[PDB]
């Protein structure tokens, strides 16, 4: 309730609990956190901007192609990457509120 | 006789960097690739027909 700005609005009741009888040695209680957030889009942006900085100029590539890769293999891994970082931004600022629908236009005559 | 030697030539030659040619991978580019698809295609408006 405190973090309504940081929970996705079309996903109700976001948390999976579990409550084990046995805490770790020495701790009277503990908990493991696990979060899946749109925020991780900053790991993927960071990798892919740093990747493009080596890649677009072809830095160190002879070490990989010299083992037997090709540029294509890089291209298939980049195509996945640009899709996966887009699949984050697709859900960023996505809503529970409904979007409209449209007709076609293109016709005119003298009167 | 006329003494004082004949003539001797110097060893000196002009210099150039020969318009030399190498490889460059970086020179073959000026533009970046367009982005991936940021748009949902799975969503449905749940109308009871």
């Amino acid at each position: 309730n405190k973090n309504s700005s940081y929970f996705v609005e079309w996903i109700p009741n976001n948390v999976k609990t579990a409550v084990c009888d046995i805490p770790p040695r020495g701790l009277k209680m503990s908990a493991t956190f696990i979060g899946n957030s749109t925020a991780i889009q900053e790991l993927f942006k960071r990798i892919s901007e740093q990747f493009t900085a080596m890649f677009r100029r072809k830095a160190f590539l002879h070490w990989y192609t010299g083992e037997g890769m090709d540029e294509m293999e890089f291209t298939e891994a980049e195509s996945n990457m640009n899709d996966l970082v887009s699949e984050y931004q697709q859900y960023q600022d996505a809503t529970a509120d409904e979007q409209g629908e449209f007709e076609e236009e293109g016709e005119e005559d003298e009167a | 006789h006329v003494p004082g030697g004949g003539s001797v030539q110097i060893v000196y030659k002009p210099v150039d960097l020969s318009k030399v040619t190498s490889k460059c991978g970086s020179l073959g580019n000026i533009h970046h690739k367009p982005g991936g698809g940021q748009v949902e295609v799975k969503s449905e408006k749940l109308d009871f027909k």
